[PDB]
RNA sequence: UGAACAUUGAGCCUUGAUGUGUAGGAUAGGUGGGAGGCUUUGAAGUGUGGACGCCAGUCUGCAUGGAGCCGACCUUGAAAUACCACCCUUUAAUGUUUGAUGUUCUAA
RNA sequence: CGGUGCCGGAAGGUUAAUUGAUGGGGUUAGCGCAAGCGAAGCUCUUGAUCGAAGCCCCGGU
RNA sequence: CGAGGCACUACGGUGCUG
RNA sequence: AAGGGUUCCUGUCCAACGUUAAUCGGGGCAGGGUGA
RNA sequence: AAGGACGUGCUAAUCUGCGAUAAGCGUCGGUAAGGUGAUAUGAACCGUUAUAACCGGCGAUUU
């Protein structure tokens, strides 16, 4: 803890982005604390706990506690979220948007242009469709002034320039290095309520209580689930295999030395994140529209499959690994080694760089993403499974875990090996000089 | 048939396992420790952003 | 029995090396690497009784050396024999059941 | 190596050689040229252990 | 009068910011992958950014207090 | 015999490298031995991969004589024969350099 | 690597009949013994073959013959004869020995 | 048809190995005062005798 | 099998049809 | 056929070696390939 | 049998050693703190004074 701190203190690159990094954490509760005009925290904060929806909720949880309280980040990151794929399927709807993304650099830039222009327009429509949606028969707002026009158009201006800000904020920590602004949102969010929950428990009990038993029972899950992520990340599917023989001699062989290890053999961090972040975009919308005055159809279909009684579990289920096996096959990945190998004066048969090679990454690419998909719908089901005997306990197990895990494994797997050398080099300087 | 191709050669492909997977798990739970700990920053700097900007 | 445990080893190693034995491995037949043996009964009977698949007649073609065109001699890699060893049934590529 | 070899007999080495030649050694060394897995060590035995046993029985009909 | 005329004024805020990420995409890109350099410094639009941060710390006390 | 082990204490006999001691971390076939801060050079070393093979001319242990180096026994820098005379089941070193006889 | 039978030289002989010069009746190669045969089928006489036919003749095998021997119980010469040894021969049959050929055989 | 070669003939001459007659020599039992003669046995040398094909010769080609 | 045509393709070629 | 024995093809590389240059080759480098 | 042919290691040409039990296997003794023969010591591991390796006597396998 302290070890890891001055490590990354030594090295100043890292100092000064993780500086960044911890810092954006602690600016995103800050916003979400200190309300804003047009629209006030407390009429807010009881309205959400009558709920008008379970959609809604859902909704609350990923996008933290800046839709809880009155506050900027409420849209938050998943409009974007819900932007960039929409583009990247409507890409192939149109002729036209095919061009573009294909000409070169300032084409895939203008993509990239038109998706954060995007990322706005959603935003004004989901606060104009928020801000009225509320006072006009489900709850009431206001003690800045009243409802009226006023009071939705400031109301709309506040939370429109927190997202303008929001996506400013991720794009500049992705550039700068360290976090991914997508990460860093949901990140925050959720886990804030957390640590009070766990300092008591600690401090009560032991042996058990009741509030303990729950929290202990998660505990094994939460384990369970890790585990399996940590199983699926082991294997072997590195090729190594020396290009010619080049006579014999020095070392056991003075060969043209190739070696090809690919993949981690992980999937499901980026791709789980987006299923999620899209099928929710619609509908927590169209609930806040027929809890208000507007739509009563739109939200129904939204009930029809995601959560309300455990029927609704094989929809959201084919839905997530669908959404998954979808956002992998855009990503670019599929026969991205084969174009490489022929730029190194790297060659060789068996595995021969063109189009023998590609066609070996197409399945390697599409069996993996897959198998992760899956292990994503197990583990829901574990949770409910061993819950039908034993309480029910409702702390982390199922979306609350994987959120968890994801973030801490993503950000030490690239942050520990930077870390981790830095900790090697420093017990190695002290043994060999002075420490 | 398709679908059976899709299962018989995926079938063969899991394997993907170790042990020693509770070394990972202890890091699991020192991770748990930054989010819990970056968490508990909040409330601290945060509350003395309540006593004022609140 | 029909043979022994010693007429059970012949197979030390396969053949998947590029085209002909990935494209004739996926596609049809099998191919799999056969030392020095001089046999193709027991290569018929082995993936019978061990492993689980059921071939035809296995097939069988001397390859002279992949050669090395000079080395700490001149190079040159020993004699082996490749086998079409050829599926009819079970239609698996192996490797099931942990290695084999 | 010496203790090894003393406490086997007739009988009881000859049921426990099957194992060793045919899928202790055998698995092994398919999986290993194929690049799945292969480690140095657990080749220098195995291959020396089955070996070991066929000594003793044209040696002294069993240690 | 503030908050009304301000608040047109903090819309305005809005607009130089989307466009600082618009054409702020010469090594930026959604999910891009560009480590930056020996290019970078603080901006020259990045009194925009201040100018943001600042204007909601701003909204706070003349909200408010 | 010897006098060298794996734990050996020396002085050096070799210039510009006296009165120096170490643990012998590694007995070589080649007459040799790795005494601690002295075999070192600068030593011009490949970065090919950066960060998985070092840059520099980093200092760098090589070995140096058994037959020019000299053992230091527990008081005194005498090396001059040691005596395997006393047997504990096995063959034990002691001093005869000085005869004081500590092992 | 041999046998009978047949011929035919040559080697020892064994056993019978002469060994003729001149002179000597004739049968003297030489040497020695020597008046000797007196029997009655037996020489001789009467006849034969051979010896000489050179002087009457006898000799010597054999038929007749029981007829009592003969170098002439001469004598010439260097030696005298019968008869016995025997030089040696002329000559024949046996025992053979050997070398040639011939003939027939089988058993090498 | 002399010569030379080949073919044929033997009347006679010439003629090996082989068989070894005779002559000469050495030794000594014995006799001899010497000199010399020396049986028997054993030996050295000499060769009478018989010796074919071949040659000579007589024809033909 | 097939003169020749219908598709896409990296422009190497493959399928469809006769 | 004989004989050669991989010289065939593929990815690669040009110092020497093809009467020259030489990106190319049967040259340097190693694999892939001969199925009754 | 002498002598070969062809293999054989962790892998890879050749050398060294050895034979499908294949740079070794057993058995009794010596010996040992460092090692797993070489070009090329790498990868993996083993020993550490009593548990690697090497040496010698006997045996085994010896296509």
């Amino acid at each position: 803890g302290l070890d890891f701190q001055s490590a990354k203190g030594g090295l100043g690159e890292l100092k000064r982005r993780l500086l960044f990094v911890i810092g954006a954490l602690i600016v995103f509760r800050i916003g979400s604390f200190i309300p804003i005009p047009g629209i006030d925290a407390a009429v807010l904060a009881k309205l959400l706990e009558q709920q008008r929806g379970t959609i809604i909720e859902m909704f609350n949880m990923f996008s933290g506690g800046a839709l809880s309280r009155a506050s900027i980040f409420a849209l938050g990151i998943m409009p974007y979220i819900s932007a960039s794929i929409i583009i990247q399927l409507l890409t192939v709807v149109h002729p036209t948007l095919a061009e573009i993304k294909k000409e070169g650099e300032s084409g895939r830039r203008k993509i990239s242009q038109y998706t954060r222009y995007g990322t706005l327009v959603l935003a004004i429509f989901q606060s104009i469709g928020i801000a009225t949606g509320l006072p006009n028969m489900p709850g009431m707002q206001g003690l800045v002034i009243n409802p009226g026009f006023a009071f939705y158009f400031t109301a709309v201006v506040s939370l429109v320039t927190g997202t303008m800000f929001l996506m400013w904020l991720g794009e500049q920590i992705t550039e700068r290095g360290i976090g991914n602004g997508i990460s860093i949102i949901i990140f925050a969010g959720i886990v804030a309520g957390l640590p009070p929950a766990i300092a008591h428990t600690i401090e009560q009990a032991r042996q058990g209580d009741l509030h303990f038993l729950v929290l202990l029972l998660v505990a094994v899950l939460v384990f369970a689930v890790t585990f399996f992520v940590v199983f699926v990340e082991r294997g072997q599917r590195r090729i190594v295999v020396n290009y010619a023989k080049r006579q014999q001699g020095r070392r056991v062989y003075a060969a043209q030395s190739t070696h090809l290890p690919l993949k981690v053999n992980m999937a499901g961090v980026i791709p789980a994140i987006f299923a999620s972040s899209i099928i929710l975009f619609p509908a927590t919308i169209a609930s806040w529209f027929g809890g208000g005055t507007g739509w009563n159809w739109l939200t129904t279909i939204s009930l029809y499959l995601q959560p309300g009684q455990p029927l609704y579990v094989l929809l959201y289920a084919s839905a997530i690994i669908f959404f998954c096996f979808f956002y992998t096959a855009l990503v670019f990945n599929p026969r991205e080694t084969a174009d490489n190998l022929k730029k190194s004066g790297a060659f060789v048969p068996g595995i021969r760089p063109g189009e023998q090679t590609a066609k070996y990454i197409d399945k390697v690419m599409t069996r993996l993403t897959l198998v992760g998909a899956l292990y994503i719908t197990f583990i829901c089901l574990i949770p409910e499974f061993m819950r039908d005997a034993m309480k029910v306990p409702f702390y982390f197990g199922g979306t609350s875990l994987l959120i968890v895990v994801v973030v801490i494994m993503d950000f030490m797997a690239q942050v520990q090996t930077l870390m981790m050398s830095s900790q090697y080099e420093s017990a190695l300087k002290k043994a060999n000089l002075k420490g | 048939e398709a679908r059976t191709e899709v299962r018989k050669v995926i079938w063969p492909t899991r394997q993907e396992t170790l042990h020693t997977t509770l070394i990972v798990a202890a890091v699991t739970a020192v991770m748990s420790l930054i989010l819990w700990g970056l968490d508990g920053i909040l409330v601290r700097l945060v509350s003395f952003i309540t006593g004022l900007r609140f | 029995m029909i043979r022994e445990e010693r007429l059970l080893k012949v197979l030390r190693a396969p053949h998947v090396s590029e085209k002909a034995s990935t494209a004739m491995e996926k596609s049809n037949t099998i191919v799999l690497k056969v030392a020095k043996d001089a046999t193709k009964a027991e290569i018929k009977a082995a993936v019978q009784k061990l492993f689980e698949v059921e071939v035809e007649v296995v097939n069988t073609l001397v390859v002279k050396g992949k050669v090395k065109r000079h080395g700490q001699r001149i190079g040159r890699r020993s004699d082996w024999k490749k086998a079409y060893v050829t599926l009819k049934e079970g239609q698996n590529l192996d490797f099931v059941g942990g290695a084999e | 190596m010496k203790a090894k070899e003393l406490r086997e007999k007739s009988v009881e080495e000859l049921n426990t050689e099957l194992l060793n030649l045919l899928r202790e050694q055998f698995n092994l060394r398919m999986q290993a040229a194929s690049g799945q897995l292969q480690q140095s060590h657990l080749l220098k035995q195995v291959r020396r252990d089955v070996a070991r046993v066929k000594t003793l029985l044209n040696e002294k009909a069993g240690a | 009068f503030l908050i009304v005329a301000i608040g047109l004024v903090g819309l305005i805020m809005l607009q130089q910011g989307k466009g600082a990420d618009m054409g702020a995409s010469f090594g930026a890109g959604a999910s891009a992958t560009l480590f930056g350099s020996s290019g970078s410094g603080n901006f020259m639009t990045r009194m925009t950014a201040l100018l943001a941060t600042l204007f909601f710390i701003i909204s706070l006390v003349l909200g408010n207090i | 015999a010897a006098k060298i082990r794996r734990d050996d204490e020396v002085i050096v006999l070799t210039g510009k490298d006296k009165g120096k001691r170490g643990k012998v971390k590694n007995v070589l076939s080649s007459g040799k031995v790795i005494v601690e801060g002295i075999n070192l050079v600068k030593k011009h070393q490949k970065p090919v991969p950066a960060l998985n093979q070092p840059g520099g001319i980093v200092e760098k242990e090589a070995a140096i004589q058994v037959s020019n180096v000299a053992i230091f026994n527990a008081a005194t820098g005498k090396a001059d024969r040691v005596g395997f005379r006393f047997e504990d089941g096995k063959k034990v070193r002691f001093f005869k350099s000085n005869s004081e006889t500590i092992k």
